[PDB]
């Protein structure tokens, strides 16, 4: 889906949407395309262990340094372990192999840290296969998060704005600096235009999706 | 880390 996302972003950025004669950004809004899943908190502990994260349904996950993943569902008991080749296993906290005790303990450490310290992004949105974090990286400006359902999320450090790109819907959700959450069809952004701030962030997103492709 | 509460 990354190449589809790249093509969608190219088409919208090529149209120079902030130069529309009259920009009508609101006409591009499509609340039906609001994503089900996004990353609502995260902690990069990759100097030792890896990247812990919360999804907006309050499930939590870790992408460990060895490229395995452990997901704890929002019931607090169901687990999914994903090996580095994508092989999935389904377990529980109450019945799991002893070989996973260290990673379960680490996941619990991340879950508790994020609960005690970090603000939930998108908490104002009222509530599908649960995705896992496929890969991530940071730049000077942002963290880029690639989920296994094809979504790409980009969180900008300076001003707290966020994009959630969904190539299946050809849509982008933008959370602005006031924490207002709006979802747009990319083709309608091409038609109706958008403000310079969003246009600028969609240009940066194309660059970031390009880096993911490699 | 993401942002603080």
């Amino acid at each position: 889906h990354l190449s589809d996302m790249l093509q969608q972003l190219h088409s919208v950025n090529a149209s120079k949407p902030s130069e529309r004669g009259l920009v009508r950004q609101e006409e591009a809004e499509d609340p039906a395309c609001i994503p089900i899943f996004w990353v609502s908190k995260w902690v990069d502990y990759s100097d030792k262990y890896g990247l812990g994260y919360q999804l907006c349904d309050n499930s939590v996950g870790v992408l460990f340094n060895d490229s395995t993943r452990l997901i704890l569902y929002n019931d607090g008991d169901s687990l999914q372990y994903i090996e580095r080749d994508g092989t999935e296993s389904y377990l529980t906290v109450s019945s799991h192999p002893n070989s996973l005790m260290k990673k379960i303990t680490l996941l619990k450490y991340f879950r508790n840290y994020m609960s005690e310290h970090l603000l939930k992004a998108g908490a104002n949105i009222t509530p599908a296969r649960l995705p896992y974090l496929r890969t991530w990286f940071r730049t000077r400006s942002a963290i880029i998060l690639h989920l296994s359902n094809g979504s790409v999320q980009i969180n900008f450090f300076q001003d707290h704005t966020k994009l959630i790109l969904c190539p299946l819907m050809a849509a982008v959700t933008y959370i602005d600096e006031k924490r207002d959450f709006r979802t747009y069809r990319l083709s309608l952004l091409e038609e109706y235009g958008c403000c310079k701030e969003l246009a600028s962030r969609l240009r940066y997103a194309r660059t970031m999706v390009d880096k993911l492709l490699s | 880390q993401s942002t603080x509460l």
